[PDB]
RNA sequence: AAGGGCACCACCAGGAGUGGAGCCUGCGGCUUAAUUUGACCAACACGGGAAACCUCACCCGGCCCGGACACGGACAGGAUUGACAGAUUGAUAGCUCUUUCUCGAUUCCGUGGGUGGUGGUGCAUGGCCGUUCUUAGUUGGUGGAGCGAUUUGUCUGGUUAAUUCCGAUAACGAACGAGACUCUGGCAUGCUAACUAGUUACGCGACCCCCGAGCGGUCGGCGUCCCCCAACUUCUUAGAGGGACAAGUGGCGUUCAGCCACCCGAGAUUGAGCAAUAACAGGUCUGUGAUGCCCUUAGAUGUCCGGGGCUGCACGCGCGCUACACUGACUGGCUCAGCGUGUGCCUACCCUACGCCGGCAGGCGCGGGUAACCCGUUGAACCCCAUUCGUGAUGGGGAUCGGGGAUUGCAAUUAUUCCCCAUGAACGAGGAAUUCCCAGUAAGUGCGGGUCAUAAGCUUGCGUUGAUUAAGUCCCUGCCCUUUGUACACACCGCC
């Protein structure tokens, strides 16, 4: 996939802000409904997610027409080292105020 | 203050709809609210008629699905303000409430 | 292809604009009451939605 | 008002939401003893109760799994933040849930038990449950 | 299949060496042997092309010909 | 083969028809680059399949990777990506060619390996569905009989829509199916209620009569929840209930199960839904991110775009629509419905009142309605009442075909649809055959919904007018039970 660094970084930082990713299966959506300010489409979002799933950093669930990727711990470490985040900040799903 | 409140209760089963009408009317009567009679809008029948088969082979047998929507509504009257008097709804799942002031 | 002609064909109407919300099928859709769901998918999820067979 | 959808479309949308949530929960929680979903919808906030057998397995490490499921449902259905809460309830007398016995028999068959023995065990367990 | 046309050629890039298309003089005099794209999105880092009849901006796609 | 019973997917007696004409549409064949394909009672207006594009699976061409990941090469002295111009192209696809710019580690190449497919296989399968079958049938336990496959129970008989029941009984006690059940229709001047439903009454009006009424006649005119400023629920809406049970009477019957008739009653058989054991090589892999195997996977069977095709016609068949006319057609007047839809997550596209313009299709402004609030008191058709026509292929029929005007859409040619003026073809009740049907039924007749940007000759429902014949039979077509015969068991489309 030929997505740029900024798009990849935004896609990863959404997963780290919260350890889930919901995406409609539509490669022709001009913008993802969330993070539409970065102007990256659902095609790039879902391809980045499939790369993460094939590398084992996320669990993929598919209902009717949507993906519901769940971040794993193997993905927690990978996103930590990729985004250079300190070993103190965790997603809200991983920890809620505690 | 003086306020007018109409409560529209819409559901799919007459048992739950009648229960949620009756308890509201009973509570308002106990608090001596003037309750306009429970009025029943005509029931809506959402009817869908499809082919039973998924492939178009057979004797052309049709499936008839119905969905019954029942609508009741109440009007509350008091010289005092009514929202502070009754704030809960005391409903059960399957019914939907709609509170409306007479201005709208 | 590139951005100019990949999805250039208008899809504002017709059967190509509409697909089932479950199986992504373009045939036998039910647009009554905004279901937007396939003929067989409705038979599958009728009781789940609240559609029953009275008669 | 005009922004609000009609009663018929609203009820059909509610049924569609129930069916979609049921399918998603069935696919995600099938191995976790999922049995069914009930939703009591209130305008202030909505609660989703998951009827399961292995509710301790449904609730992940310190509730991580239920947190993930709540966030996923929130994003997919566009609920306002904090307005949807998911709880899990253990089914009483799980042998009487025909759904749960289906995944139990599926578990036995995937494990490799003979089909006659597995079916007879499930049948005996259902009758023992009463 | 036996399609009448032969297999379509796919373009391969020229794989050019170092760019170095700006020269200094007398032990260093800042000077450009090319053209600068004047748009605010091309900026100063990019340089316009040197075709036989026009100059083309790499980002801004602006073309300046002489007539 | 016999005995008994049953059914308008059988007949009788009839009705409407179909088969004959034209046309719409679906099959076969022919033609074609392609005319994608499944299916042959239980396929052929079926795949909710009314295809201009999409759909689309077919044909002629052209792009893109939307080939994860691992490993090995290559690489910040550059892996690689886009691109204005000209040539090229159907194309304003930098698709490719000349030209250099440009992004920078995201990729590129190779090997494994993904992934996708309306690709094959429904004779590998799941689910669903049809059919045997909506007939009344089916099965354990214990006991009895048999060496055993099995049998009894599950029956001589009467009765029933029904192995429904009464009874006889080596069976007894049960279970499913039938029934019961759910929805709908018919009645409640009884209850609960109603400005998002009305009716009466009263007050303002408007018009007629006025001799003279006057509590006169009409008003879908306005008011009396615009809260002190009327009542009521008959009509409408919808809940709780009640109501019908073969209950009462007469007869038949073992006087049992029940049957016939009659009274009172709204109702003495309202329609549906659901629906057993076992099975079919019945249909669907073209519903599915249901699916095993196989095929393909970069010059793709993935996906996208352009164009064509799915409509193509010496012909045969099926479902239908319009008719063949005077019980009719045309013109005008009058007059009555019920189902039910209505502004969109994605998704762009609603129902429409009123005013104006036009002859029409339509167009232009203003609203109202997310709805017992607006369309809408749904001023529907047929029917009814007047006019013209006059038994002729005629004012029946409107196929074919020319010209013009609008609307939808990105696009109307192979005519999308609608309007106007011209053309008035077959067709004068249809052979052999053959379908459906017993009461608000057949049929005539329109109106909704689905499909729908544009749309119904289709289908699913609704109302309106509304009958003839029959209350039987096993003759034909079949079905159920018993006995019977069998060399059949792939079960008579058998076997030989
Ligand atoms: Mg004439």
């Amino acid at each position: 996939m030929l997505m740029p660094k900024k798009n990849r970084i935004a896609i990863y930082e959404l997963l780290f802000k919260e350890g889930v990713m919901v995406a409609k299966k539509d490669v022709h959506m001009p913008k993802h409904p969330e993070l539409a300010d970065k102007n990256v489409p659902n095609l790039h979002v879902m391809k980045a997610m499939q790369s993460l799933k094939s590398r084992g950093y996320v669990k993929e669930q598919f209902a009717w027409r949507h993906f519901y990727w769940y971040l794993t711990n193997e993905g927690i470490q990978y996103l930590r080292d990729y985004l250079h985040l300190p070993p103190e900040i965790v997603p809200a799903t991983l920890r809620r105020s505690r | 203050a003086i306020h007018r409140i109409r409560i529209t209760l819409t559901s799919r089963n007459v048992k739950s709809l009648e229960k949620v009408c009756a308890d509201l009317i009973r509570g308002a009567k106990e608090k001596n609210l003037k309750v306009k009679g429970p009025v029943r809008m005509p029931t809506k029948t959402l009817r869908i008629t499809t082919r039973k088969t998924p492939c178009g082979e057979g004797s052309k047998t049709w499936d008839r699905f119905q969905m019954r929507i029942h609508k009741r509504l109440i009007d509350l009257h008091s010289p005092s303000e009514i929202v502070k008097q009754i704030t809960s709804i005391s409903i059960e799942p399957g019914v939907e409430v709609e509170v409306t002031i007479a201005d709208a | 292809g590139h951005q100019q002609l990949y999805w250039s064909h208008p899809r504002k109407f017709g059967q190509g604009s509409r697909s089932c919300r479950v199986c992504s099928n373009r045939h036998g859709l039910i647009r009554k009451y905004g279901l937007n769901m396939c003929r067989q998918c409705f038979r599958q999820y009728a009781k789940d939605i609240g559609f029953i067979k009275l008669d | 008002m005009a922004v609000q959808i009609s009663k018929k479309r609203k009820f059909v949308a509610d049924g569609i939401f129930k069916a979609e949530l049921n399918e998603f929960l069935t696919r995600e929680l099938a191995e976790d003893g999922y049995s069914g979903v009930e939703v009591r919808v209130t305008p202030t906030r909505t609660e989703i109760i998951i009827l399961a057998t292995r509710t301790q397995n449904v609730l992940g490490e310190k509730g991580r799994r239920i947190r993930e499921l709540t966030a996923v449902v929130q994003k997919r259905f566009g609920f306002p933040e904090g307005s949807v809460e998911l709880y899990a309830e253990k089914v009483a007398t799980r042998g009487l849930c025909a759904i749960a016995q289906a995944e139990s028999l599926r578990y036995k068959l995937l494990g490799g038990l003979a089909v006659r023995r597995a079916c007879y065990g499930v049948l005996r367990f259902i009758m023992e449950s009463g | 299949y036996t399609t009448p046309k032969k297999n379509k050629h796919k373009r391969k890039k020229v794989k050019l060496a170092v760019l170095k298309y700006y020269k200094v003089d007398e032990n260093g005099k800042i000077s450009r042997l090319r053209r600068e794209c004047p748009s605010d999105e091309c900026g100063a880092g990019v340089f316009m092309a040197s075709h036989f009849d026009r100059h083309y901006c790499g980002k801004c796609c602006l073309t300046y010909c002489f007539n």
